[PDB]
């Protein structure tokens, strides 16, 4: 459940043009929110490994 | 050359002897708790994945 | 003995003065909340009985 920046699948520079409009809501937890403003700060902790 | 191969897996886990192998595909894992603290301009919202 | 038979009952528990009993059997208990807390060789899991 983790995003690398090779899934873009392009070596080398571009430019991408994100699609704000159709955010599909898969998983949703009561911190998740669609419409974001200004700047994002997220801080998460992992603990009970099994 | 076991105690090198035996200290690459993780300090919670310990495995137990046998294990009965019935299938040509094995997932592996853990199941962790996330504790997320989201903030932007709008305001603030906390969740957690259990 | 009122006195003795009174300090038999919980600290948390006073009742009230009129009971309409209205059957042949009546439940009596409590709603407590369990907060628990695993831990073995494979890992660690943290739960809550509501």
């Amino acid at each position: 459940g983790r995003f690398l920046y090779t899934d873009v699948k392009y070596e080398g520079q571009t430019a991408f043009l994100v699609d704000m409009d159709t955010v599909k809501a898969r998983d949703h937890c009561w911190v998740s929110i669609v419409d974001p403003n200004g700047t994002m700060n997220l801080s998460y902790k992992m603990t009970n490994f099994r | 050359m076991s105690s090198l191969l035996n200290s690459l897996l993780p300090e919670y886990f310990k495995p137990k002897t046998n294990l009965n192998i019935n299938s040509s595909r094995v997932q592996y894992g853990f199941n962790a708790r996330i504790d997320m603290q989201y903030e932007d301009d709008s305001g603030t919202r906390k969740g957690s994945r259990p």
